[PDB]
């Protein structure tokens, strides 16, 4: 059965599944949790960072791609570096060549296409990392969810990682609320923090644990780590 | 058979996971970071008594402000060190300054997953992951003394103290208990020596273990056997008290 | 133009009319003052009803037409009959992309049922210009006035053959690089008609 | 995408056998019988035109091919593989010889060239050997007449007479009895016709047989007159009628 | 070792299974075609079977216009047939450009056959599951039919048939030619040749056809063309008088 | 023996290419999308599944344009469809650059067909996991095409693919029988919204979002435009009407 | 085009092809090198599977890399030739660019690097060769002896041996070589070396070939006879007791 | 993917042996035997022909003894065609050396180069090895008469007398018996033929089943002379020695 149809991404199973891609989707499911949510003026990313021992640092989950775009990762970090680096480049090309800020919708389309190429050719391997992209462009605030299968979706809020389903329900409920926190950054963040705190279990979110990112109207993508997230626990 | 960049049903890259197993069969390496420097110590582990121990290179200089210890298939680390040194020097050339330790480490880890058979994405030629892990330690003006553990997965974590190699589970455990935000360079040297002594198969002496440290003032220095022996002696005495 | 290569010189023109379009040309090629061929055919078929008048380098224009004929034959096999605008674009792509090594002044003329007759002139740089009629070749300078004064849109076949016959004889008269017989190719719904006019006729008009 | 098959498809098995070459030799064995006989003043290569239906036009399938004006080939095995080998042989005769020395190659060298193409298919990445054995007959100023057989492995050897394919064993036997070094070409053609008769199943006539000779120069087939150094091609394919005239003197 | 049935390497009996299986694929469409030569024409008939009512009948064809002079009918899956069609069209055009004259039907056949042979020998290329019958009225040869297959084989025919009921058609045709003693239909108009063709396909498959059940292509000097439904009906309407 | 289904280009003993057939299965597990050709245009419609309320409504557009006159919609692995459209775009541009006129629909079809078929020739590539319905308006009429993972394609009067393909094809056969005259782009837009709604029953467990687009010589000018605003709601209503 | 990963990790963390390369080394003739106070001697046993050879020509087992450094090996003969040529070329390239011949450590590091590269490059198998490299650094007199293996690992040795039965002779050396009085003479160094190979070669004169390397490009391959004189004197410090 | 069909021709067995090399050696062990014997005044190369008949032209044949230079020749044991590939590159290396230095190429240099080529097919490339073993007979101003042998692994060695192909164990035992360091060419020829005579897998040793060659320095000249015996010369030398 399996070891027959799961050795290469180039192999379709008898039911039309791509196992390597599905196995890629799994590495995301064991990564730490991160939340994304947006109002009509700001988009925030909240991510629970995970350590290896109590003597190590908490691996970063958020990466700035331009002054108006960034993302949080879950899964294989190196892959996130590869993809966020591509995003950085594409963003840069738009500014240099057209003096235009890259649209999040466009960024999403590009990420999909890059991931797809790795799912139709032999020898390669799908990317094993998920990303939540937030950005503020000409059409307002945005949140996008990228999956290694190549499926990119634009959302109001969401979450990925282990126990993601927890925060995914809080947001699914709190929608009518947060989608209206306009002109109030700290609130949106708080909403995000509340959302992320619904997928916890092990410990409580601490100053070494939390990572938040916010972008919006008059706010360039800025990352708040440790020291400056104290006011949100 | 089955590809080299294949994902397991659990979402782990086979070769990378199998790579980490080869690392568990290597000599122990310990680095401890304080506020007066970072100490790196390694277990030499010669295959026979006719081997001139000083030809065993497991702690290497990357640049005056960065040194590193290895564990695993030590031969695989030669290309890594080469890249590390070239990256540090090149940065000095392009920017007339010292490369940040994190940057040096990230550059090294960028090599990691560059393995495969025509893996559609870019040109990655290396038939398999590296079979060695590194402890990279150094100092830069922005983040001070730092120690990093660089794995063949491409991930690297900063640690206050870290052990890699065969006796790492045991050693790491001792590290967890002995490390504190106010250790001194001498205290650190001692611990590395002590912990190395615990997990090693052979009795630790100045010929089968090696120390080194990296400090703002003097940079990377591998401790000469004589300096270490005095430290080993200084240890036998501190332990024989209570 | 490369040192010593055969030149078309020429007096060529393509004129659209009521029933379609007519191509005309003299028949002289030269190498210096020697007339290498006094009876050449500068009206080249790239498709059943898409022809061109060639001027500039004989080598270049033949190479280009040969390639166009091929592109249109393959286009036809796959997508059906090509429009004159398409035939022109192919000529242009070649003339423009290779402007540094070629000397080809080409006039493309063709007949379609939806568009009637059409004329496109591709001058030395590879730019394309659609017009009711075009004149080119070294002899063309001498008839800019005559042609502008006498051309009328929607002329009849008889009238267009006469207009082309008079213009070219004038061009041939003044240009040492033009001469021979006057050749015409009439492109209409009825088919393709080849006309030829000799010196004893056109010279004393 | 891309030919990632850069490894050999023919490898040595534990017994020292090269699987693919043996299997190609088997493919050859199921082929129609073809033979060649070397006389004192010529060589004859013959084969049977196994028409796979009567609606097919046998003439449009030349199993006997001219490689150079003094060299011809016939085969047994996979027809398409032969057709491409002929194309390549005709070409190499020009590229590795006529365009260098101004003259067509000698039989043994053309043979050596074909044999090399066959060997490469036995070792190059991503290919299977050719499933054919050829009989190449020709003439050249310094060696006279020759006949060679080339196998899938690329090995070639010269013969006085031989046969390959289906009834090769029985045919080689008939050849060993009838052959002697004082045969004029007509007698070899005759023996070729006899040998082929036993290999052939049904109708045996000029339209089901293909015979070619390498003999005297044929000026009437040059196409021009005036240059006396080149006297004509030595290769000549016998016509349907030419074969029947000889079948009656059986 | 046992993968000798997946790629084009020899099986212990000297067979190329992949080529054999490519031959079975040519029957996947359950369509039969035949080709006969007139005194100065070549006609190819091919059944046309449009199942789904949602389809645009005008786009379902297995007969291709390769060049002004050459026509090709394919027996086999449409994607491979169209792959072959594109290549044959490119080859015929290139030939004209490089050599100054129209590529002959038989040469195109040989070229396409050589290409198939390559898929037969190199392991990376799979054979195309189709049989190509090229027809035309060659300027040197006259009416012509040359057909190629996945093995890389090709040959010229007096008449030919291809498809699941290949044998019945072939036998019917063989019988007619044995009875008449010539290598072509002795009729002057391609219309009658087309008629003969249809009649004999009916006689052989034991089936009656309507206008939307056939596909016809005719090759004449300087042109090859497919018949419209209405032309086919004129043909059908005329055959309904001998029978 | 077995194993004829582990590598792409391999012919099975019965002449089938199993990897292409498994691709088709990925198509059958996807959303339904259709295409209806009309008297002077084509209409495309697709069912978009609402995985959750968090999806910003009307933003994850699925139908795509090629050049300015071709619409493309597909069912299956969305990314593969995007890949296919990216090529179509390069292919359409190439054609325009060399020939000036925008790419004819039959020519575009084959361009897509040849690329898809190319992916069934080697074991180094996976076939396309999508069926694409596309078409538009050109020099001589409207054209609707549907292309399968095998690279097979033909022209259609109506076309549907995805989970509800059968219901859709059912409803489509009705339309083609009742209106042989043609169908106004207006009516087709309505009918398309209907067919998707009815077809949506073949996946009645999730709420959905309708997406329609069209290309018509009279309503859009031979250019592809999405059905937005008044025109869309009218079609949405006509649908929820003819359901009960 | 061929780039299949032949050297890959297996579930337990071993690189089979590199481990199987060590096995081919275990099957090659024994080689030993021990260093004196002012010399380094390299002994090698001769392949006795077949005999009737022409000793004059046959590729010797100890090869000169430069006038002051030599390399001996155990493993696939054919493979050793590739390592020897690359080392010889690098030796001349170094003289050309640095204006000083290679140190022995550098040369070792170079050969070792080549071996490691073949363990993680696609399409190639590792070298089934282990080597002993010895000589003296330019203008220096301290003897050097280094050992390299298929993995590319290398290090220096007071005395070391590789090849079949190396395990056995390694033991002999482990308890007959003292770093307090290393063979202070060419004579006693060769003696010890011969003693070691005798414990494995099984009474054979022509069976052993010795090569002595002294400072400043002085390398001499002792003759069958000169060694025989050693075997004799050795069977005496064994028979008198 | 494609990995599936790769036999991995350049891997080590768990015992450190090269599969393909060992297997090629086995192939070679079924080839006609070839012997090379080195005298004080010359070298003899003798070979027994494989796959023969009454109809094989022996006059115009050479499948075992090949000239590489006017001073170097080889005897072949293995696949004739593989041999011809290697032979042609050796003939080119020879001329390359002559052009460069204006001196005939030393024998060992030519031998080592050929061996290195064989070794290559052993360590990289993924192609099967050449199934050929060579016995090289040659002369040069530095070592005089030399005899070498090379096999599929790429290893080469020098000999006073050697054999390759079938029944080597038997032949080597016989050579080692009758060979004496001071042999004269006329003696070596006899020994060569005698040895073949006793190790043949066939009835009796006849002329049509042999290829014979000698490289002598005829005292009445200077240039070394390579003689590839013609059919009638082998029949003759076979009578004198007493095999009839
Ligand atoms: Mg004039
Ligand atoms: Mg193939
Ligand atoms: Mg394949
Ligand atoms: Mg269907």
């Amino acid at each position: 059965f399996r070891n027959n149809y799961d050795g290469d991404t180039v192999t379709f199973s008898p039911t039309g599944r791509l196992f390597q891609v599905e196995y890629a989707l799994e590495a995301i499911k064991q990564g730490s949790v991160t939340v994304g949510l947006r109002s009509n003026t700001h988009a925030v990313l909240v991510a629970l960072k995970r350590n290896a021992d109590e003597l190590s640092s908490y691996q970063k989950k958020i990466i700035k791609c331009d002054e108006h775009m960034g993302l949080s990762l879950a899964g294989l970090a190196p892959d996130a570096r590869v993809l966020s680096n591509y995003l950085r480049q594409q963003c840069n090309y738009s500014s240099l060549v057209f003096n235009r800020k890259l649209a999040v919708e466009r960024a999403g389309h590009l990420l999909c296409d890059k991931a797809q190429k790795n799912t139709q050719s032999y020898g390669g391997r799908p990317y094993g990392v998920g990303l939540l992209i937030i950005g503020y462009d000409k059409s307002g605030a945005h949140l996008l969810e990228f999956q290694p299968s190549g499926n990119v979706t634009e959302l109001y809020g969401t979450a990925i990682g282990a126990r993601s389903q927890g925060a995914k329900t809080y947001l699914e409920r709190t929608l009518d609320t947060f989608i209206k926190i306009d002109g109030n950054p700290d609130e949106l963040i708080k909403a995000g923090v509340e959302a992320i705190s619904q997928s916890l279990r092990d410990e409580s979110l601490t100053v070494d644990n939390l990572s938040i990112a916010i972008v919006g109207k008059d706010t360039p993508f800025t990352i708040y780590d440790g020291e400056a997230v104290a006011k949100y626990i | 058979d089955r590809g080299v960049s294949t994902f397991s049903p659990e979402g782990r890259l086979f070769q990378v996971e199998y790579s980490l197993e080869a690392i568990k069969l290597g000599s122990t390496a310990i680095g401890i970071a304080t506020k007066e420097g970072v100490v790196l110590g390694v277990e030499k582990r010669a295959t026979s008594p006719l081997l001139e121990s000083d030809s065993i290179e497991k702690i290497v200089e990357i640049d005056r402000h960065i040194g590193c210890a290895m564990s695993g298939l030590t031969a695989d680390a030669r290309s890594m060190i080469e890249h590390a040194r070239t990256a540090a020097v090149t940065h000095n050339l392009y920017y007339d300054e010292d490369i940040n330790v994190e940057s040096l480490t990230q550059s090294v880890c960028d090599l990691a997953l560059r393995f495969g058979e025509g893996a559609s994405g870019e040109e990655r030629l290396m038939s398999r992951p590296f079979g060695v892990a590194l402890l990279i330690a150094g100092h830069d003006a922005d983040d001070g003394y730092q120690l990093f553990h660089a794995e063949p997965s491409g991930t690297f974590y900063r640690y206050n103290a870290k052990a890699i190699g065969s006796g790492s589970e045991g050693a790491q455990a001792e590290l967890l208990n002995e490390w504190h935000s106010s250790l001194t360079l001498k205290e650190a040297e001692l611990l590395v020596l002590k912990i190395l002594k615990q997990v090693m198969e052979e009795k630790l002496d100045e010929n089968n273990a090696q120390l080194s440290c990296i400090t703002k003032q003097d940079g990377f220095k591998i401790y000469d056997n004589e300096k270490t022996a005095e430290l080993i002696k200084e240890l036998k005495e501190k332990e024989a008290a209570e | 133009l490369k040192k010593g290569e055969v030149s078309l010189g020429a007096s060529i023109m393509a004129v659209t009319f009521k029933d379609g379009v007519i191509l005309g040309a003299d028949s002289r090629t030269t190498t210096g003052a020697y007339i290498a061929n006094r009876v050449t055919d500068k009206l080249t078929r790239v498709h059943d009803k898409i022809w061109c008048c060639r001027s500039g380098s004989a080598a270049d224009t033949q190479a280009i037409a040969d390639i166009v004929q091929y592109h249109l034959e393959l286009y036809t096999s796959q997508y059906g009959t090509p429009s004159t605008e398409t035939a022109a674009s192919v000529f242009k792509e070649l003339c423009y992309e290779n402007k540094d090594n070629l000397t080809a002044g080409i006039i493309v003329a063709g007949y379609d049922d939806k568009n009637k007759g059409e004329v496109y002139t591709i001058p030395l740089g590879g730019s394309v210009h659609k017009l009711p009629y075009a004149i080119a070749g070294s002899g063309s300078t001498f008839i800019y006035g005559y042609c502008d004064k006498n051309f009328r849109e929607n002329m009849s076949k008889e009238e267009t053959v006469d207009f082309i016959k008079h213009s070219l004889s004038q061009a041939i008269k003044w240009d040492g690089s033009s001469g021979g017989v006057i050749r015409m190719v009439v492109l209409t719904a009825a088919g393709v008609e080849r006309l030829i006019f000799y010196p004893d006729e056109y010279e004393q008009l | 995408m891309t030919d990632r098959y850069s490894f050999s498809l023919t490898t040595f098995s534990p017994s020292g056998k090269l699987g693919q070459i043996d299997y190609a030799l088997t493919a050859v064995k199921q082929g129609v019988t073809s033979l060649g006989i070397k006389a004192t003043n010529g060589v004859v290569i013959a084969t049977e035109k196994k028409s796979s239906s009567p609606l097919a036009m046998s003439e449009t399938l030349s199993k006997v091919s001219l490689l150079t004006p003094d060299i011809g080939a016939v085969y047994s095995g996979m027809g398409p593989d032969y057709r491409v080998l002929v194309d390549k042989s005709r070409k190499v005769a020009h590229t590795s010889y006529k365009r260098i020395y101004g003259e067509y190659p000698p039989t043994k060298l053309l043979v050596s060239e074909v044999a090399k193409i066959m060997q490469e298919a036995t070792q190059s990445g991503g290919v299977r050997p050719f499933g054919v054995s050829l009989l190449i007959a020709g003439h050249d100023e310094f060696n006279g007449f020759s006949l060679y057989q080339v196998d899938p492995s690329g090995s070639y050897f010269p013969w006085k007479a031989t046969a390959i394919g289906k009834g090769s064993v029985a045919a080689k036997t008939f050849l060993e009895k009838r052959w002697n070094d004082e045969l004029e070409l007509e007698d070899a053609i005759h023996i070729a016709l006899l040998t082929l008769k036993e290999s052939v199943e049904g109708e045996f006539n000029g339209d089901t047989i293909e015979l070619a000779i390498i003999g005297d120069e044929n000026p009437d087939l040059l196409g021009y007159t005036g240059i006396p150094t080149d006297k004509g091609p030595r290769f000549r394919k016998l016509t349907s009628q030419e074969i029947n005239d000889r079948l009656e003197a059986l | 070792a046992g993968y000798d049935r997946h790629i084009t390497i020899f099986s212990p009996e000297g067979r190329l299974y992949q080529v054999e299986y490519a031959f079975k694929a040519t029957n996947q469409t359950n369509i039969n075609s035949l080709a006969v030569r007139g005194k100065d024409c070549t006609v190819v008939i091919s059944q046309k079977k449009v199942p789904d009512k949602l389809l645009d009948p005008t786009t379902v064809s297995y007969i291709f216009c390769i060049s002004r002079t050459i026509g090709m009918v394919v027996n086999g899956p449409i994607p491979d047939a169209r792959n072959a069609a594109l290549r044959a069209k490119a080859e015929a055009a290139e030939f004209r450009y490089k050599y100054g004259y129209d590529m002959p039907c038989d040469v195109l056949a040989k070229r396409m056959a050589n290409l198939s042979q390559i898929y037969t020998q190199r392991a990376y290329m799979r054979p195309l599951g189709v049989i190509l019958t090229f027809v035309s009225v060659d300027e040197e040869l006259g009416p012509s039919i040359y057909k190629t297959d996945p093995a890389g084989y090709y040959v010229g025919y007096k008449a030919t048939a291809t498809g699941p009921k290949q044998q019945e058609i072939t036998t019917n045709l063989e019988n007619h030619f044995k009875k008449s003693k010539i290598d072509h239909i002795n009729e002057e108009s391609w219309e009658k040749v087309v008629e003969f063709a249809i009649t004999h396909m009916i006689d052989a498959l034991g089936t009656e056809f309507s206008k939307n059940d056939l596909e016809v292509g005719v090759a004449t000097k300087d042109k090859f063309f497919t018949l419209s439904a209405e032309n086919i009906e004129e043909r059908l309407v005329a055959i309904a008088e001998q029978d | 023996g077995t194993g004829y289904d582990l590598s792409n280009s391999v012919f099975s003993p019965d002449g089938r290419n199993f990897q292409v057939e498994y691709a088709v299965k990925a198509v059958e597990n996807g959303t339904t999308s259709i295409g209806i050709k009309c008297n002077d245009g084509v209409v495309f419609a697709v069912e978009k599944l609402i995985t959750s309320k968090l999806l910003v409504p009307q933003k994850n557009v699925k139908i795509q344009v090629v050049d300015r006159h071709i619409g493309c919609v597909y069912s299956g692995l969305i990314p593969d469809g995007r890949h296919l459209v990216n090529r179509g775009r390069e292919e359409a541009a190439s054609f325009k650059k060399l020939y000036k006129t925008p790419i004819p629909i039959p020519a575009f079809a084959d361009r897509l067909g040849q690329y898809v078929q190319a992916h069934t020739l080697y074991n180094s590539v996976r076939p396309f996991g999508v069926s694409t319905i596309f078409g538009g308006v050109d020099k001589n009429g409207a054209h609707l095409y549907m292309l399968e993972p095998s690279g097979s394609y033909w022209g259609y009067k109506g076309a549907a693919t995805g989970k509800g393909r059968q219901s859709a094809k059912a409803e489509l056969e009705k339309l083609v029988d009742h209106h042989p005259e043609g169908l106004s782009a207006r009516e087709a837009v309505k009918q398309a919204a209907k067919i998707i709604y009815l077809a949506h029953e073949d996946n009645k467990e999730k709420d959905f979002e309708l997406e329609i687009s069209w290309c018509s010589l009279s309503e859009t000018n031979g250019l592809h435009k999405f059905v937005k605003g008044d025109l869309l709601q009218e079609a949405i209503d006509f649908a929820q009407k003819e359901i009960n | 085009g061929y780039d299949r990963a032949l050297s890959i990790f297996s579930p337990d963390g071993h690189i089979f092809q590199v481990e199987y390369a060590l096995e081919a080394v275990k099957r090659g003739t024994c080689a030993v090198g021990v260093k004196g106070k002012n010399c380094v001697v390299l002994g090698c046993e001769r392949r006795s599977t077949l005999k009737l050879q022409d000793t004059r020509i046959t590729p010797s087992k100890v090869s000169k890399i430069d006038s002051h450094v030599v390399l001996s090996f155990s493993g696939l003969n054919a493979d050793s030739r590739i390592l020897i040529e690359k080392a010889r070329v690098e030796a001349q390239s170094h003289r050309l660019t640095l204006e000083d011949p290679v140190t022995v450590e550098y040369l070792t590091r170079y050969v070792a690097g080549v071996q490691q590269r073949y363990t993680q490059s696609g399409g190639v198998r590792p070298f089934g060769v282990s080597t002993l490299i010895a000589g003296f650094d330019p203008r220096d007199d301290e003897p050097k002896l280094y050992q390299t293996e298929p993995s590319g690992i290398y290090s220096s040795w007071s005395a070391q041996t590789i090849g079949r039965n190396s395990k056995t002779v390694r033991e002999f050396l482990e308890k007959n070589y003292d770093r307090k009085e290393p063979p202070a003479t060419v004579e006693e160094c060769v003696k010890l070396t011969v003693r070691s190979l005798l414990e494995v070669v099984q009474t054979g004169a022509k069976n052993i070939e010795i090569t002595v390397v002294k400072p400043d490009s002085d390398i001499v391959a002792l003759s069958s006879e000169e060694i025989n004189q050693y075997v004799t004197q050795i069977e005496q410090e064994k028979q008198e007791q | 993917g494609s990995r599936r069909y790769d036999s991995r021709t350049t891997i080590f067995s768990p015992e450190g042996r090269l599969y393909q090399v060992e297997y090629a050696l086995e192939s070679i062990s079924h080839a006609g035997t070839a012997i090379g014997i080195m005298a004080s005044d010359g070298i003899v190369l003798a070979a027994e022909r494989k796959v023969t008949s009454t109809l094989l032209e022996q006059d115009t044949s050479t499948e075992k003894l090949y000239k590489l230079n006017d001073k170097i020749a080889v005897a072949v044991a293995g696949l004739t065609a593989d041999a011809e590939i290697l032979i042609n590159t050796a003939r080119i290396h020879a001329q390359n050396y002559l052009k460069t230095y204006n001196e005939d190429i030393p024998v060992e240099i030519l031998v080592r180069r050929l061996s290195d080529i064989k070794q290559g097919y052993t360590q990289h490339g993924g192609l099967r090895p050449f199934g050929v073993s060579f016995i090289y007979a040659g002369y040069d101003d530095r070592y005089g008469y030399q005899l070498y042998t090379s096999n599929p692994s790429g290893n080469y060695t020098g000999w006073k007398a050697i054999s390759v192909g079938a029944n080597t164990s038997a032949a080597q035992t016989l050579l080692q018996m009758d060979y004496k360091d001071d042999m004269k060419v006329d003696d070596a020829i006899e020994l060569a033929l005698k040895t073949l005579s006793k190790t043949t897998d066939s009835s009796a040793l006849t002329y049509d089943r042999l290829e014979f060659a000698t490289i002598r320095k005829g005292a009445n000249d200077g240039e070394v002379y390579q003689k590839i015996f013609k059919p009638q010369e082998i029949k003759d030398i076979l009578v004198k020695t007493g095999i009839t």
